């Protein structure tokens, strides 16, 4: 029956994601993306009886990796939202991943793993681009990246992170899979047009 | 201030043809570029309010492309109404740069 | 409807001081994120920025020419008015003003322009 | 007696690094020498009996943390001697964080979590010289950066290395210590005498 | 190829003096630079072969510094034997470039 | 020891086809590594660098007259040949040959360098 598959099948919606990531010349984020496509597809095949026996390393480090994967797809989406020169670009790329690291583990299920990364960021962002507003005396980002990146990719966020912590208290097998889906959304929708630093 | 070249200084273009406009900025301007259409006799308008957004009653022949020191302003099937100079300005510094201007003439 | 309009003297002698004022409706510069500009096409040349003036009163100046330019605002009359001095027969041009909004920074309506003209 | 604190104090021969790698403008190697010193320091703070009281994480953490630290602050250091242009230094640098990840997790004491960095590293650097070497028909980075950085820190490297591997089964309490000190010093002579793409 | 600029084309300098000439490189050239005293009627002498390591067999009183576009070669004290003309040569492309030179003369 | 030795023609006409010829002892270009540079002072000119050629027999000309130089070798005589066709009077130049090295890339010896002149 579908719903054995759906949860573990629903995780290649990042595969668009590490695409147009690679093709948009964000290296580091499409590893990040496939990192997680990778350990949320084997964490969810797992856990569904019919196809456990599939996967290959113990429970303890898919689940603490596609928890890990997810965070910090979320903050390298972010920190790509907001471009950085190269020591502060290289300083909270590394922020997130050590910050996130000790939160998957410290409290792996806990809703502060996702409520860090997300609060920084957006401190982070919303400091630079006052800072920007004030400098240019105009809203910075032009009005078509809020209507066509930040608007959508942070509805997408909040559509995701509501099926994720109300509303698969009500279902788990569809509303799981329109999380993985509505997510990759995010992750792309966040992401510039063109990665600058490239050149 | 950032200086920048509009690459044609004036075009002879067929009424109801294609037409384009290259500038190239001396730095790296961040997307921010507008286009204005200096009708003689009267105030410029704006066409391209960022590199390719045009601005709202436009018609929609008028569209701009380009990223970091090289944009492009183009017309599709040009109208004699079409027929003005031509400015590209930088905005990303508060020091505003215009290029030298585009006179379009009709052949 | 948006509108803003150009006066000064025209025609008058070089070693001058010129006062240009900018007449404007549709908007008021006590706008939150509004600004007027002054910019000139000098006779035969590629158009020249002058200087910015904002809705907190912050102001800016063109730096080859900023040692001789003065604007300043009345938004009881909603006009703008700049002084050109020691004006000099490269100050033959066709001068402008421009309202600049915060939602997008470059300039979106000009008025029609004036004529200055520095002779003997 | 000393011997309870040693392996404990010894943890801050990473001061230097973090210090000087601060003013070379490495700001992202900074935060990882920092981030070891601190989950090395609270690693052995545990287990000493006589200060074991201070600790505040559960040993599974702290265990970790000091081991990956470690691992990333190699693979930092490596990665940073070999200068990368933008996308392939964010690639690699990520590259580095979700393999020691994954090492530190399958495998926690094996000498993997160390030779998969190193190798990997000296693959990607010797590549890197050797196309160099062959556009420039010459010892690409100079003799005086062979003899003053590359020669020094892997020396240094070495030492550490057969320290933690071998002369541990000898004493634990001052050759760990010598571990601590040794390891410190190869993360400062691999580090360039400026970060270059600070501008 | 990479244009550089010695700063003085010339230097009148007392003997016990120190003294110092500044190269620009029209890029960033890596710190491969290397600093040549030209004795006239004779082939060049190599002084310095990267922007501050000293060859073989010379006084200490000559040293180099500086790194990305802009080097400075330095005498400390110079002897009636030092009076000579001072090349810099790029050599980070295989395209070699020298600078201007740069003629000492004793005051 | 390590030295080089340039000859040549010295004085010719111009509109001709000119060999220069450089000698060394100490090394030999057979050595890995090893490369042999062609360097001329044109008169009263800045040092401008001609030619490379390698152990390997790879080859680097100056893009501004890359179409008049040849460089050549011969490592039984210890001998490295350049010539430079089409000759006029910004040639009149002191024209010197240095041996580059692996270990460090400029060049660390020169020869005593010899007179090129080309007139009627
Ligand atoms: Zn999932
Ligand atoms: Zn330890």
């Amino acid at each position: 029956v579908a719903k054995l598959l759906l949860p573990t099948l629903s995780s290649l919606a990042f595969l668009p994601t590490v695409s147009i990531a690679t093709k948009r010349r964000f290296y580091m984020e499409a590893m990040v993306y496939l990192f997680t496509m990778f350990f949320v597809a084997f964490s969810h095949a797992c856990d569904g009886p019919g196809l456990s026996v599939l996967c290959f390393m113990r429970r303890d480090i898919l689940e603490y990796f596609s928890i890990y994967g997810t965070a910090l797809s979320m903050w390298v989406s972010l920190m790509a939202l907001a471009d950085f020169d190269e020591p502060q670009r290289s300083t909270f790329t590394m922020l997130g991943v050590l910050t996130i690291a000790v939160a998957t583990f410290h409290d792996r299920w806990g809703y502060g793993v996702y409520s860090g990364p997300i609060g920084t960021a957006t401190l982070i962002i919303a400091v630079k681009w006052l800072k920007k507003m004030k400098e240019k005396k105009g809203l910075y980002p032009d009005k078509s990246i809020y209507t066509q990146q930040i608007g959508p990719g942070l509805c997408f966020g909040a559509l995701a992170l509501m099926l994720r912590f109300f509303f698969e208290e009500w279902d788990y097998t569809y509303v799981h899979s329109f999380y993985h889906c509505a997510l990759a959304m995010s992750f792309v929708l966040l992401l510039p047009k063109v990665n600058k630093k490239a050149g | 201030d950032i200086q920048m070249t509009q690459s044609p200084s004036s075009l002879s273009a067929s009424l109801g043809g294609k037409v384009t406009i290259t500038c190239k900025a001396s730095q790296d301007i961040n997307e921010y570029i507008a286009w204005y259409q200096h009708k003689p006799g009267k105030g410029p308008r704006l066409l391209i309010h960022y590199t390719s957004t045009l601005q709202p009653g436009i018609p929609s022949r008028f569209s701009g492309s380009g990223s970091g020191r090289d944009y492009s302003f183009s017309i599709s099937n040009l109208e004699p109404e079409d027929i003005a100079t031509y400015y590209c300005l930088q905005y990303d510094n508060l020091l505003w740069t215009f290029g030298g201007g585009t006179k379009l003439e009709i052949k | 409807q948006v509108t803003l309009k150009e006066s000064g003297p025209g025609i008058l002698q070089p070693s001058q001081t010129l006062s240009l004022t900018c007449s404007f409706s549709g908007f008021s510069l006590s706008t939150s994120g509004m600004g007027v500009s002054w910019i000139r096409k000098p006779s035969g040349k590629g158009l020249e920025w002058l200087a910015h003036i904002f809705w907190d009163d912050d102001k800016r100046y063109n730096p080859s020419l900023k040692s001789r330019l003065t604007i300043s605002k009345d938004t009881s009359s909603n006009q703008v008015f700049l002084m050109i001095t020691s004006i000099d027969t490269a100050d033959t041009a066709t001068y402008y003003c421009a309202r600049r909004t915060w939602l997008l920074h470059a300039m979106d309506y000009w008025g029609q322009g004036t004529s200055v003209t520095v002779s003997s």
